[PDB]
């Protein structure tokens, strides 16, 4: 019958590894680098677009950074199509929690549920896992500003500063060097860009090959604002830090 | 529905998928359980290749199943969440029907049953997780420590360890733990647990987690400085 | 290659090797025939007497569908029974909805589609039988032969099994020598002869003859078995021709 | 070789190897004999044990007051098929107030075994059965094979070394068929028949298993000291 | 079941609930506690159809306790009340709805404010300074309209509650065998044993 | 029916009548309304007869499975809650059951639980259940003290059923007495009202409404 | 790969035969049947000295009149025991009587072949089911994952099974007392066990008509071990 | 019987590649060239009508399809896969949007729904990916004119101008030289015809070229009058005659 053609996506190797999860991570390591940095007064999300063409419409484009709700955003690394499936699920889950409890969803709860969905694809169903790694950047009134990451295994962890996608090894060493705990947002903005600028496979880092976002309490009194940077705003912030 | 029999026998009488799930446990960070005269202590390793972590929000290694029972593990982290969740749901369901919290033996038996079901169900792989379940039965002061594994077998232990380099720390516990006289106090039990982890860990900084469970839902996690004091004390006595 | 390991897989030729392999099981089976006549059809089959311990006349192979259709097959006997069980269900639902008994061409397609369906998926095996069947309806007499692929045509005479070529040659002579037509009682006698002649290709074990027929005049359009005096008369006619 | 992975696959010569391997499980099974006259039908079965400390595996199963079988091969598969027969015999009684014909009993078993040989996932039955019974057309004996093929006979035998008993019955055909109105003599003929399949071992009191059905005799099984008469 | 009251004061929420369980012409029990602790700083009283009441209360209790263990965190009274409402809002369009009315008294530790929610079996939620279910409200609401002040102490609240129980004991047709009173504040939940 | 069970100094008394009715037709006078679940658990039956008989014997099977699985005798609370959760699933379907789960365990001590077919489940010291519950309450309440002796408590239970058996048209036959201690339940005999009434009347001097 | 319910050329089910190999790796379990009762004994086999041996539950009660000992992948036995207990109690509910030991065994063995592509594989555990009923008296059954069961006067399963079975062949007679049978299980267990036999690494049990199924204490078994050693030295 | 293929036929290889998606892209490469150019006041999409036989009527085979009155689509790769996608895309625009909001979906969201369908064929049981790349041009009130590309993986990108299929590499280079942000619609049509002539080999006329625009509203193509807010479809397929007129002043 059909047994002949089954890849058996949810099995263990003799060494006790999940073949498909390992290979999904190998796929993600070729995707454009995404960095998350958490400061005391906000969070930075920076991501490098995958080899851009000059005729690509830059201003009306979304590849790396996605909004989950007013308080939570994610940076993507891997298959965009796969990520969008998961993002819409996450967006719905957030609205269910709000509808149930009349309170915005705590960041960890949202992250856990999304990570639990990925886990299921590695244990049952005989389907391939999602070839996606997320950086979650969000705020709630329990833990404040939080950074998380999840990967195809469905395992998630919390971070002060983290990178996913390509050149994470080099990127994580640079972040580990210059990061400190009393850091501000504007300093974290500078760190994020400097790190990408050194780890990039491109010749020079330009405005048209970047997506940028901040989550500050920089609104008026005790409330959080999400800023998805416009092309011209990235151009200005790139000049202001002296990269171009 | 995906039906494939993934866990099956081999000519020599082995179920390789279950045995390979044990290899995943062997890869996982070390976890140790030691029970004293009036307490149980769960110690856990945390690998130090991860700096720039946020320890406030990062999932803790020891999980409360109920107010009186805890569960630590070694193996795949994502898999462990599924077992912990099921266990937590069963704990509340038991309180609802029996009007009494679960015994540690019962909770262990349930988790072990779930693990076993995944070894002879179609379309699923076994859990790549072994657990240490510890606590005190309702209105009882006798300490309980149990172990489970992917196959589904479970058993009670005076002291036990699982995960990477567990055979080294088990060797330590086998000669250092006296059945006739277990650790009489909390301090003695925690020290023996930290000592056993120091055979394997590396540095006693932010690499060791300790959770102490006492009778009548008295569970607390030790901070860095509190654990560091045991590390400092043990090393000074060692130089002799 | 490996194109022959799974059913419903096309080879580079455009062939389904699994169906062709089922045909080999049919060729291995005992001989069975069908003869179309003036106002009906006649079916006959070879039953190999494996042992003295077989009860004579009590291992019946020819099967009736509804009250007006007869079915006989060569190859895997159980597969043939499964097909007739379906045929009986198909005929029953037709009569349930449309009142009239199922016409033979209509019935032929019902089996044809069902057998063809078992060449569409790898989760099922093709049928290991060629089925000769037919009867009498409002438009007269019809004889059909259905194959593992689902292929069927109408026939003047039909034959399948180990002695099919011998039987086909003998059938072709009847078609040539009787252009105006063959009578029902004649066809029964000829059927006996052709089974006896076709037995030369399976002559280690001696055999038992079994005949059935549908005829507008002789059986009133219903399927009946040939027994007793009419059967012995047909056996004697066949015995006289081989010598 | 490459065409024996499952039952849904034909070989290049048109063989079903999984069905043939199931047939092989019957040849490994212990011998059992079936025979009949015009008044009675008899099953004789050589039971097998694991060792001297173990019991002797029961071979004969009752299906109705007028019908039952003996088995050779996988015993659990015989239990499944005998249970199906029990239901079908029972359905015929409750709905139609009619004792199920032994011939229909065979047809039903054939069709049940067949479905398992044409579908992916399933497997053929790994057992052969000898069904005896007395119905409205007198005594009957059937031979079931898990290929689906069912055969009505005067006498037969299946299992290991069954060829010895089958030859004897082929010689004795004219004698035992006319043992009418005499149960003990028909059993004696069956006990003598199964004896032709014995090697090194002989028929003992807890080794032999006999069953009989007939005109004024319900399907009853004899074991233990009740078969000491026939040794 | 029958009488359940609630009063929110400056620093606490006080719930009063009748002790009688009647069935036919017999008072089967006179010491019944018509409440369940959902979390350390959240208490739910209930009244309605026999069986449904306890079955619903314990079901909610199990769910909130499950959440507490999972997140190692106590849900706010507002969050618990919204969860309860939604369960009742589902219930009302079920094959057999829960016929249970509830009062949810809680202390929000983040806001340092007491909160009282009144939810009926339809899933109709309202935050109130004082609340009641059943026929009780026809006496207590007008009484509290007069005597209630927002800045009252817990002791003043208990005297205000005594005034309600006295009025109900005077004018209600049925003997409800007194009430069990419980106080919800910053220090959790405690029972007044002598009322 | 009339069934009662009360808690006191010396354990639990349980007393039931033995009449079955089909309208005004007296169906039986010799029915067993107490089911012995195990040496430490009793169950009383009031309401629909098949409903009680079927589900209380079923309850016993669930209690047996508990002690097989858990290697420990089931608690009175857990036993009662199995039955209450069961009938709650059938709520509205028309089950008619008024039950009392009485027994002793180490952790609980002597315990009585009232469970009925609307899903009401109540712990308590005294309960009377059935058509004649009010008649039993009248005698039991007016004579009850915690400090009753085993001898006096047994009699009060017996006398309370007799009182209801007399007045309630749908109660009677005979009295079945039980006593539950730390060591388990003890059966204290079947007492026919035919003889018991006159024996009580003469010795006690009560029942002066009746023609002596 | 290949189908789960596939036959070998010799006419055996691959998966069933492979599960039998798993059972040979398991710890030893022995059962002996007498007219005074049936005795069940097992090797506990703790993997480490820190493991509390009393938590090793390889002898199990099904009903008051039926007991059970296991060997192999013991985790697989949980659902088999659960089914057996339910079958026994359910039959008591439907028929107001104790269920026959043979009927119970048959019910358990019906689960065995309910696997394929139902559960994904056969059970990797063998069971010794011992009990008593009014009809056929004291009985001992060996239930395999093949779906087959044999009644035995005495039977050993596990790693030391073939050596222990040959010993039981010589020692068993129809007039054995219960005390004689108890010692005989201890004797044969001590012979096939790796580590030295004592009350902590071996467990005894029995089923009698009068007292039903009882697992022996470590204190009671210890005295039977001491009584056994003295009797062997006495000649 | 029954679909026993409940498992993924597209899986990760050791190198991290998803084979079936890569192979689907290879099929798109073999396909005939199609392109899209965005202007200030409109969008143009175009492709060659590769005729299977001269006896075949190429008018009956439509490579450029209307999805909504303001959205059109064109492809490169396997035609049958495209045909069913257009059916599904038309339906999803109604079921998941118009039947809810009473208006047609904006270009980006319809594209998003089509991408979802193509992604599921990459992960679901017993199915291969779609062997096509789509170019979807459209207009909506709040986003204006837009042009999107959708690949077999389910990924989609917005473009100022692009080309896919056979000679896409050369065609994209040609468009980079000619494209500016001040292009009027007529200028974009002119450039589209120039770009397409490079990839086409045989005949180059209105009968071998298929071209449609997303431009001004067309009241004459609405089919009715009387509702001022309904002003007609912005999608218009250029006729064979209309193409030839622009080929003279080429
Ligand atoms: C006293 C006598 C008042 O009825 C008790 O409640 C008694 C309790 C009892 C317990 C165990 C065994 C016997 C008796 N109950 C009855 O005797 C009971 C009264 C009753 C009848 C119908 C009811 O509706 C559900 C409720 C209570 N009598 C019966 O159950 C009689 C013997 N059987 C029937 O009426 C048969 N009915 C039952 C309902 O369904 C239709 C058939
Ligand atoms: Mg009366």
């Amino acid at each position: 019958g059909s047994r002949r053609y089954d890849s058996r996506t949810t099995i263990f190797s003799p060494e006790g590894r999940l073949y498909q999860v390992e290979y999904a991570l190998e796929s993600i390591s070729h995707a454009g680098t995404a960095i998350g940095i958490m400061a005391s007064d906000g969070i930075v999300l920076a991501a490098e677009r995958k080899v851009t063409s000059t005729l690509l419409e830059q201003d009306t484009s979304t590849e790396k950074l996605y909004k989950l709700n007013d308080k939570i955003a994610v940076a993507v690394a891997g298959l965009t199509a796969d990520a969008e499936i998961l993002i819409n699920t996450a967006r719905i889950h957030a609205q269910n929690y709000l509808k149930t409890y009349n309170e915005d969803i705590p960041v960890e709860i949202l992250v856990r549920r999304l990570s639990d969905i990925k886990q299921g694809y590695t244990q049952h169903g005989g389907l391939r896992p999602f070839g996606v790694s997320f950086i979650y950047a969000g705020y709630d009134d329990r833990y404040g500003y939080q950074l998380y990451t999840s990967n195809p295994s469905g395992n998630y962890t919390g971070w002060k500063a983290i990178s996913v996608g390509a050149n994470t090894s080099a990127a994580q060493t640079l972040l580990q060097m210059d990061y400190k705990d009393d850091m501000k947002v504007d300093d974290a903005i500078e760190l994020a860009l400097k790190t990408l600028s050194k780890t990039t496979d491109s010749s020079a880092l330009t405005y048209d090959r970047l997506e940028f976002a901040t989550i500050r309490k920089g609104a008026n009194d005790g409330e959080v604002y999400q800023k998805i940077f416009k092309p011209q705003e990235i151009k200005d912030i790139l000049v202001k830090t002296g990269i171009t | 529905g995906y039906d494939r029999a993934l866990s099956i026998f081999s000519p020599d009488g082995h179920i390789f998928q279950v045995e390979y799930a044990l290899e995943a446990v062997k890869r996982g960070t070390c976890a140790v359980g030691v029970k004293g005269k009036n307490c149980v202590v769960l110690g856990c390793e945390r690998r130090s290749t991860l700096k720039l972590q946020d320890t406030r929000i990062t999932p803790s290694k020891v999980s409360k199943i109920d107010s009186h029972v805890v569960l630590s593990f070694s193996g795949l982290n994502a898999d462990s969440r599924i077992l912990i969740e099921k266990a937590r749901v069963e704990a509340q369901s038991h309180r609802l029907t029996l009007e009494d919290p679960v015994t540690v033996e019962y909770l262990t038996r349930y988790v072990a049953g779930v693990q076993q079901r995944y070894t002879q169900s179609g379309g699923v792989r076994p859990f790549g997780v072994s657990t240490l379940i510890a606590g005190f039965d309702p209105r009882d002061d006798e300490p309980k420590l149990y172990q489970t594994e992917p196959s589904g077998i479970y058993s009670s232990w005076s002291a036990q360890t699982i995960g990477r380099n567990s055979k080294t720390v088990r060797e330590f516990l086998e000669k250092n733990y006296d059945r006739k006289e277990p650790p009489a106090t909390v301090e003695e039990c925690v020290k023996l647990t930290v000592r056993s982890l120091l055979e394997v860990v590396q540095t006693g900084a932010k690499n060791i987690e300790i959770t102490v469970v006492k009778p009548d839902s008295d569970i607390v996690a030790l901070s860095s400085e509190e654990i560091n004091q045991y590390v400092t004390q043990i090393e000074q006595e060692k130089q002799e | 290659t490996g194109y022959d390991l799974s059913n419903s897989v096309f080879s580079p030729d455009g062939r389904n090797f699994q169906v062709e392999y089922a045909v080999k099981a049919v060729e291995n089976g005992t001989t069975s025939i069908g003869i179309k006549c003036n106002d009906g059809v006649v079916f006959a089959v070879e039953k190999l007497i494996t042992s003295k311990l077989l009860v004579p006349q009590k291992n019946v192979k020819i099967q009736v569908v509804d009250r007006h259709i007869g079915c006989v097959y060569s190859g895997l006997i159980p597969d043939g029974r499964h097909l007739v069980n379906r045929g009986r269900e198909e005929a029953a639902s037709f009569k349930k909805l449309y009142k009239t008994p199922i016409p033979i061409p209509a019935f032929a397609d019902r089996l044809g589609q069902y057998v063809q369906a078992h060449t569409l998926y790898n989760s099922v095996r093709p049928f290991g039988v060629s089925t000769i069947f037919g009867g009498v309806d409002k438009n007269g007499a019809h004889l059909y032969m259905l194959e593992p692929s689902g292929s069927y045509w109408g026939y003047k005479g039909a034959a399948t099994g180990k002695g099919r070529q011998s039987a086909k040659a003998e059938l072709e002579k009847l078609v040539d020598h009787h252009p105006e037509g063959l009578s029902a009682r004649e066809a029964v006698k000829q059927a006996a002869k052709i089974i006896y002649l076709a037995h030369e290709d399976n002559k280690e074990k001696d055999f038992e003859l079994e005949i059935s027929w549908c005829s507008l005049s002789e059986t009133n359009g219903l399927h009946k078995f040939v027994k007793g005096d009419l059967l012995q008369e047909a056996i004697d006619f066949a015995q006289k021709e081989i010598n | 070789n490459n065409y024996d992975g499952d039952t849904v696959t034909f070989s290049p010569t048109g063989r079903l190897f999984q069905v043939e391997y199931a047939l092989e499980a019957i040849k490994q099974g212990s011998v059992t004999v079936g025979l009949r006259s015009n008044t009675h039908a008899v099953l004789v079965a050589l039971k097998r044990n694991a060792d001297e400390l173990s019991s002797y595996q029961k071979k004969i199963i009752k299906c109705d007051e007028h019908m039952g079988l003996s088995l050779a091969g996988l015993a659990p598969d015989a239990r499944v098929l005998s249970n199906y027969l029990r239901q079908q015999c029972n359905y015929s009684s409750l709905v139609f107030n009619r004792k199920l014909a032994v011939e229909r009993a065979g047809h039903l078993l054939c069709d049940k075994a067949q479905k398992n040989t044409q579908s992916y996932g399933g497997r053929p039955y790994g057992v052969g059965l000898l069904i005896i019974g007395y119905d409205k057309s007198g005594a009957h004996l059937l031979e079931f094979q898990p290929s689906g093929n069912v055969t009505e006979l005067y006498g037969t035998a299946i299992g290991a070394r069954s060829q010895g008993a089958k030859t004897y019955l082929e010689r004795t055909l004219d004698t035992f068929i006319k043992i009418d109105g005499n149960p003990d003599e028909l059993i004696k003929a069956g006990v003598e028949a199964i004896s032709q399949s014995l090697r090194d071992e002989s028929l003992t009191v807890d080794n032999l298993s006999i069953a009989i059905v007939g005109k004024d005799t319900p399907f009853t099984i004899y074991d233990g000291e009740a078969v000491a008469k026939y040794i | 079941m029958d009488i359940i009251l609630g009063i929110r004061v400056q620093d606490s929420v006080i719930l009063a609930s009748s002790k009688a369980v009647t069935r036919g012409i017999s008072v089967l029990k006179d010491s019944d506690d018509k409440t369940r602790q959902l979390s350390p700083h959240t208490l739910m009283s209930f009244a309605g159809e026999a069986g449904d009441t306890v079955q619903f209360a314990e079901y909610i209790q199990a769910n909130i306790q499950l959440y507490s263990i999972r997140e190692d965190y106590e849900l706010s009274p507002q969050a618990v009340s919204s969860f309860v409402r939604q369960e009742l809002a589902k219930s009302i369009r079920s094959r057999r709805p829960y016929q249970v009315n509830v009062l949810i008294g809680g202390y929000d530790k983040k806001k340092n404010k007491p909160e009282l929610y009144q939810i009926d079996y339809l899933g109709t939620k309202v935050e109130l300074p004082y609340g009641a279910h059943g026929y009780s409200g026809f006496y207590t609401f007008s009484l509290l309209d007069h005597h209630y002040r927002p800045d009252m102490t817990t002791e003043e609240g208990l005297d205000l509650l005594k005034l309600c129980v006295q009025e109900l004991e005077k004018r209600m047709p049925m003997d409800f065998k007194g009430v069990i009173v419980k106080i919800v504040d910053k220090d959790g939940i405690r029972q007044v044993d002598d009322f | 029916t009339t069934t009662l069970a009360f808690r006191f100094q010396g354990g639990i008394i349980v007393a039931v009548d033995s009449r079955a009715t089909a309208g005004n037709w007296v169906a039986s006078q010799t029915v067993k309304k107490v089911i012995e679940i195990n040496p430490f658990l009793l169950g009383t039956a009031a309401g629909g007869a098949a409903d009680c008989q079927f589900w209380e014997t079923w309850l016993g099977s669930q209690c047996r499975l508990h002690e097989l699985r858990e290697k420990e005798r089931i608690s009175v609370a857990a036993a009662s809650k199995i039955l209450s959760n069961l009938v709650y699933q059938y709520k509205g379907a028309g089950l008619s059951m008024g039950t009392m789960i009485c027994g002793y365990t180490r952790k609980e001590g002597p315990t009585i639980y009232y469970v009925d077919s609307d899903g009401t489940r109540l712990k308590g010291d005294i309960f009377c259940v059935g058509s004649g519950q009010t008649f039993a309450y009248g005698v039991l309440d007016s004579n009850y003290k915690w400090d009753l002796s085993v001898e006096d408590a047994l009699y009060l239970g017996k006398r309370s059923i007799l009182a209801a058996a007399h007045r309630d048209a749908y109660s009677g036959g005979s009295v079945n007495l039980y006593h539950v201690t730390e060591d388990g339940w003890i059966y204290h005999g079947n007492h026919d009202v035919g003889e018991l009434f006159w024996k009580v009347k003469e010795e006690e001097g009560s029942f002066n409404n009746v023609i002596g | 790969d290949r189908g789960v319910s596939t036959f070998s050329p010799e006419g055996r089910l691959f998966q069933v035969e492979y599960s039998l190999e798993a059972i040979k790796l398991g710890s030893t379990a022995i059962g002996i049947a007498t007219k005074e009762g049936v005795v069940l004994g097992v090797e506990k086999r703790a993997t480490s000295p820190l493991l509390e041996s009393d938590s090793i539950e390889k002898i199990v009660e099904i009903d008051r009149h039926i007991g059970c000992a296991m060997s192999g992948l013991t985790a697989d036995a949980r659902s088999m025991i659960e089914h057996a207990r339910t079958a026994a109690v359910t039959h008591n509910l439907y028929y107001d009587e104790d269920i026959n030991v043979e009927s119970l065994t048959q019910s358990v063995c019906d689960l065995a072949l309910r696997f394929g592509e139902l559960m994904s594989r056969p059970f990797g555990v063998a069971l010794l089911i011992a009990g008593h009923d009014a009809d056929d008296g004291y009985q001992l059954f060996h239930a395999e994952p093949s779906g087959t069961f044999y009644r035995y006067n005495a039977k050993a399963i596990g790693s030391g099974s073939e050596g222990a079975q040959a010993e039981l062949l010589n020692e068993w007679h129809s007039s054995l007392t219960l005390k004689e049978a108890e010692l005989l299980v201890l004797k044969i267990l001590k012979q096939v066990m790796e580590e030295k036999l004592d009350e902590n690494n071996a467990q005894l049990s029995c089923i009698t008509k009068q007292d039903g199924f009882k697992i022996y204490d470590n204190e009671k078994t210890a005295e039977l071990i001491k009584e056994l050693k003295e009797k062997e030295a006495a000649e | 019987m029954t679909d026993r293929y409940s498992f993924s036929l597209t899986t990760f290889s050791p190198s991290g590649k998803l084979g079936q998606i890569d192979y689907a892209l290879t099929a798109v490469k073999q396909g005939v060239t199609s392109l899209g150019i965005k202007a200030t006041n409109g969008v143009v999409i175009a492709t060659e009508k590769k005729s299977s036989s001269p006896l075949a009527m190429s008018e009956t085979l439509s490579k450029v399809s209307l999805l909504t009155p303001d959205i059109g689509a064109v492809y490169s790769g396997m035609g049958p896969d495209y045909r069913v996608l257009v059916d599904k895309s038309r339906k999803v625009a109604h079921t998941s949007y118009k039947r809810i909001y009473g208006e047609y979906p904006p270009t980006k969201l319809l594209v998003s729904e089509v991408a979802k369908i193509m992604q599921e064929a990459t992960q679901s049981g017993g199915v291969r990916p779609f062997g096509v790349s789509l170019l979807i041009a459209g207009h909506d009130e709040f986003n204006g004119f837009s042009l999107y590309q959708v690949d077999p993986s389910g990924s989609y990108f917005p473009w100022k101008a692009t080309a896919i299929g056979k000679g896409s590499v050369a065609a994209k280079t040609f468009l980079e030289k000619r494209w500016n942000d001040e292009l009027e619609l007529e200028d974009a049509i002119h450039i589209a015809l120039l770009t397409l002539k490079e990839s086409v080999e045989g005949e180059f006329n209105g009968d071998t070229i298929e071209l449609a625009i997303i431009g001004d509203e067309n009241p004459d193509l609405l089919g009715y009058t009387g509702i001022p807010t309904d002003k007609g479809p912005r999608f218009r397929k250029l006729t064979s005659q209309e193409i030839n007129d622009r080929l003279e002043a080429l």
